[PDB]
RNA sequence: CAUCGGUUUUGGCGGGGGGAUAAAGGUCCGGGGAACGUAGCUCCUCCGGGAGUGUUAUAGCCCCGGGCGUAAUGCCCUCGCCGGGACCGAGGUUCGCGCAUCUGCAAGGAUGCUGGCGUAAUGGUCAUCAACGACCCGUCUUGAAACACGGACCAAGGAGUCA
RNA sequence: AAAGCGAAUGAUUAGGGACCAUUCUCAAACUUUAAAUAUGUAAGAAGCCCUUGUUACUUAAUUGAACGUGGGCAUUCGAAUGUACCAACACUAGUGGGCCAUUUUUGGUAAGCAGAACUGGCGAUGCGGGAUGAACCG
RNA sequence: GUCCCACCCAUACCCCGCCCUCAGGGUAGAAACGAUGCCCUGAGGAGUAGGCGGCCGUGGAGGUCAGUGACGAAGCCUAGGG
């Protein structure tokens, strides 16, 4: 016997995407042959990042592209994930952006500025190692859940209550005239 | 080349430490003969109840 | 010596071969294994390896 | 190495890893002979090693 | 237990000793904090406004807020399976500077020195700490001093 | 076991307060080096104040027997705890050389007294350097005349393989 | 069976080093002692001894020093070689690390030769005897083989479903 | 823990000189002293030095405090060993009768009794030994 | 009571074979692969309450095997075999 505190413990990633998507899987093989066969850091995260799943594939509107593409100007965004559109951009720039998916919206406007709304299996014929790449990720803690996680007292969180107003959670715990403070 | 400076290397730190000691006798003085700087450790009772 | 001693993988050794002797956990001075034997670990090795 | 094998018993093995060893063995370093008369303990050293 | 309130226990913890206690002396009021120094908490018992708590008593902390005549600690204190992070408003008479620091601060500057003397000099020094080493090699001399014969002796006086 | 004579020389480690202090020897019988230097130390801490951290070993040797063929009388005071206090004995032996003596008493005194070894302080061992300082019974008888016994009975020596015999043993050898 | 490889067990051989460069020991040359007092001598018995003197004599012994002698043995530590036996042969074109020398090899895991049988001979199942071992399941419990409860046996039905 | 009472508090024996100088023995809720084991913190780049900048705080005061720009110190970046434990998050199960042992320890005459501290075990665990055994030894 | 040699054996230790789990590498101008594969390397393996993964089996539904079957389906018995 040996003195081990774990054992066959697993790597806590995961290794494969989890979708039936038979284009993902084609997607997944050939960054797989590019993460082996390159020594572009960037080939890894985006392989790692086809593996996620949705919640932690945020959607990027295109203004949240056109904030962080100053002065990254004659760069490709690279965005593993969906790209959507945004009501209150007025004008959109030429961009050239590369993602997993297009809203109808956010690939009509974008193609319309005259820039380039291509597919990452596009990105890797073009720039199999990202040369001149802008890799961009939504906003993760934006989720709705998000909001709940943690709750407790003095925390701040939101609670799950299936109504609005002044009843159902506004008395006791939650001001000094009713008992207490939280 | 190296193997050949370790193995007279070895020969002559042994007879050095002789040649103190036997020099020390004729002396009439004491030589300490130096403390060790490397031991080997064994584990030999279990894993059990410590 | 420090990175030398850490790239060795501690050496796994075997039982020795004729000892140990009547009482093992007890200390080297009153008839045991544990301690300091000080040059004598020359022969359990032999023994144990 | 499908099969690891004992330098301290496999003369071959042990060439690959210490070339010397065959010098050692022919140049007889470990049968070196010390000569000369040698010089013994005075007697008063003894009379002190016995009270 | 069935009485569990503040100072409980603290009998000779916030005692003071046999022949100091009684005035206060002034050197206590005269040292100056700033904030990220360690000190150590020793609670007076001669002043009983602005305590800290006897869990805090001969613990160390960093200050990390000072007011007039009081300065705020965080203390790491151990609840079960975590610490957690206190943050003690302590008056200046309950602390005093910790040594071990000063200590290190005197090192840091002279590491400084040595490492600045040795470059225009123009050979390498070591900065570490050593432990101690095994002893080496050494001749002892009896010219005048022979070794001593001593033997266990008999048990022979009975008290 | 088999016990060794060993003498050990100490000395507290040199400081600032005593740049050269003073050298302990003693004679210690032992099974081995390490024993005897533990010995050393623990006979050191009693008498001398001296312990094993703040000093050194200044020599471990051998002393051999000078005349390991000349039948000697050895005379052995020693100090041991019994289960109910300390006592102080002298005992008389006639062996080859101070060790055997020595292994001699250790025996003896496990199979008389039941002390071990852990009790046992070997006080001091010297040679009898006549006849009339011999002061026990033990040993008038085997230093007499002219001695001459013989053996009687003196069962023979059979293999303990050889199960059957086909005549009786005589005990006459 | 032969030649190998891995692991291992048990013997034997040669050569070094160390300690008081073992201590001893034998012979010789010196000095000093004594008794469990050798010869000689003086007393009683005198088959057989005892007592005294006597320090090597017509035996010897103990201590110190020195030549032969850098003697040997013994213990410990080492550098190598050679035997007896057992278990194992994983892998499956070359590549590698090496050694030798114009051959190759024991060097990234067994080959060669030989013999009997070619079938119930090896092998498997079952029954039985034999050696060693083996408390009755489920459950509650800190703890069940329990002198704690449910269980005579067999078949079918039988208990985390849906909004 | 130990130690102390010709030291405070409390308990306490005996003699002696005119209360004093001594004497024997003690304290979980006494003490001038005072260990062992355990215990807090530090051993630097989020660091150190020089010049200088901001403020509605502070100073008699461009004096300080806090945070910085620009320079200098380099991977010996300031003990050892290891890293066969990187950090965080979400959701949820079972559990909330415990028992035994070395050492310390409380009530009790004591208990295979009742109750605690550290640690290790059985529950949840077979194996070799203790003939036999939940806890012992390996 | 003490001291010394030799020997016996645990699922423990060492070496080797095999299973599985975990971890780390290689494999496309494909002569190329149930790539959810193959090849190489290393470590590990007890377990109630409990958690998770993959597989086996039963009654039905859609697709498919141009599937089996009165020259014998399903069932049942079988110290016969894999
Ligand atoms: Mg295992
Ligand atoms: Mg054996
Ligand atoms: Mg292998
Ligand atoms: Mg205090
Ligand atoms: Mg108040
Ligand atoms: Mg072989
Ligand atoms: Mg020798
Ligand atoms: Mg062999
Ligand atoms: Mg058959
Ligand atoms: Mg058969
Ligand atoms: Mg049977
Ligand atoms: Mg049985
Ligand atoms: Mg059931
Ligand atoms: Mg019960
Ligand atoms: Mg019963
Ligand atoms: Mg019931
Ligand atoms: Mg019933
Ligand atoms: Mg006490
Ligand atoms: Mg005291
Ligand atoms: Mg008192
Ligand atoms: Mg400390
Ligand atoms: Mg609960
Ligand atoms: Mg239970
Ligand atoms: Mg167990
Ligand atoms: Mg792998
Ligand atoms: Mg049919």
């Amino acid at each position: 016997g040996i003195d081990l505190r774990k054992h066959h413990e697993r790597s806590t990633h995961r290794k494969a995407p989890k979708s039936d998507n038979v284009y993902l899987k084609l997607l997944v093989k050939l960054y797989r042959f590019l993460a082996r066969r390159t020594d572009s850091a960037f080939n890894k995260v985006v392989l790692r990042r086809l593996f996620m799943s949705r919640i932690n594939r945020p959607p990027m509107s295109i203004s949240r592209i056109v904030a962080n593409l100053k002065g990254n100007e004659k760069k490709t965004v690279v965005v593993v994930g969906t790209v959507t559109d945004d009501n209150r951009l007025l004008t959109v720039p030429k961009v050239s952006v590369a993602a997993l998916r297009f809203t109808a919206t956010a690939r009509a406007r974008i193609e319309a500025a005259g820039g380039q709304a291509i597919t990452l299996d596009q990105l890797a014929l073009e720039k199999p190692t990202g040369a001149n790449t802008l890799l961009l990720r939504g906003p993760k803690n934006a989720r709705e859940a998000v909001k709940h996680f943690g709750f407790g007292p003095h925390k701040h969180k939101k609670p799950y209550v299936a109504s609005k107003g002044r009843k159902f959670e506004k008395a006791r715990g939650r001001r000094r005239s009713k008992g207490f403070k939280v | 080349k190296r193997a050949e400076t370790y193995v007279k290397e070895y020969r002559d730190v042994e007879r050095e430490k002789i040649r103190l000691q036997r020099a020390a006798k004729q002396d009439g003085s004491f030589h300490i003969p130096a403390e060790a700087k490397l031991i080997f450790l064994i584990r030999i009772k279990g894993i059990n109840k410590i | 010596f420090k990175q030398a001693s850490n790239f060795l993988w501690p050496f796994k050794l075997s039982n020795p071969t004729g000892g140990f002797r009547t009482r093992k956990f007890k200390h080297f001075i009153e008839g045991g294994d544990l301690g300091n034997r000080e040059e004598h670990i020359n022969a359990l090795i032999r023994q144990m390896n | 190495n499908v099969q690891k094998k004992n330098p301290l018993r496999n003369k071959q093995v042990l060439l690959r890893l210490n070339p010397y060893a065959a010098t050692f063995a022919k140049e007889k370093l470990g049968e070196i002979k010390e000569e000369g008369k040698p010089q013994r303990v005075p007697a008063t050293f003894k009379t002190l090693l016995q009270e | 237990g069935h009485a569990a309130g503040l100072r409980a226990g603290t009998r000779y913890a916030f005692s003071r000793n046999f022949r100091e206690k009684g005035m206060i002396r002034l050197s206590t009021y005269l040292k100056q904090y700033k904030v990220g120094d360690i000190v150590d908490i020793k609670v007076n018992g001669a002043v009983q406004k602005g305590m800290a708590h006897k869990v805090y008593h001969g613990k160390t902390g960093v200050i990390y807020n000072v007011t007039k005549s009081a300065v705020g600690i965080i203390i790491y204190k151990k609840v079960k399976h975590r610490y957690i992070e206190k943050r003690i408003n302590v008056r200046i008479e309950h602390i005093q500077p910790s040594r071990s620091r000063d200590d290190f601060l005197r090192r840091v500057k002279q590491n400084a020195e040595l490492k600045k003397q040795a470059k225009a000099e123009g050979k390498p020094v070591q900065l570490k700490r050593q432990a101690l080493l095994p002893r080496e090699a050494r001749t002892i001399s009896v010219v005048d001093n022979k070794p001593e014969t001593v033997a266990p002796v008999a048990y022979e006086t009975t008290i | 076991g088999r016990l060794q004579e060993y003498q050990v020389i100490g000395r507290h480690l040199p400081t600032e307060s005593n740049p050269t202090p003073a050298l302990y020897r003693m004679r210690i019988f032992a099974p081995n080096a390490v024993v005897a230097k533990s010995r050393f130390w623990y006979f050191l801490r009693g008498l001398r104040k001296v312990k094993k951290a703040t000093g050194e070993i200044v020599t471990c040797n051998v002393i051999t027997e000078k005349h390991p063929l000349k039948v000697k009388n050895f005379g052995v005071w020693i100090r041991y705890d019994s289960r109910s206090g300390t006592h102080n004995m002298y005992k008389e032996y006639r062996e080859l050389s101070r060790t055997a003596a020595v292994e001699a008493l250790y025996s003896d005194m496990a199979a008389r007294h039941r002390a071990r070894f852990r009790s046992i302080h070997i006080l001091k061992v010297v040679e009898l350097e006549k006849t009339e300082d011999i002061k026990r019974p033990y040993l008038k008888q085997l230093v007499t005349k002219k001695l001459s016994f013989p053996l009687p009975h003196r069962v023979p020596k059979i293999s303990n393989k050889k199960i059957f015999s086909a005549k009786r043993p005589a005990t006459f050898a």
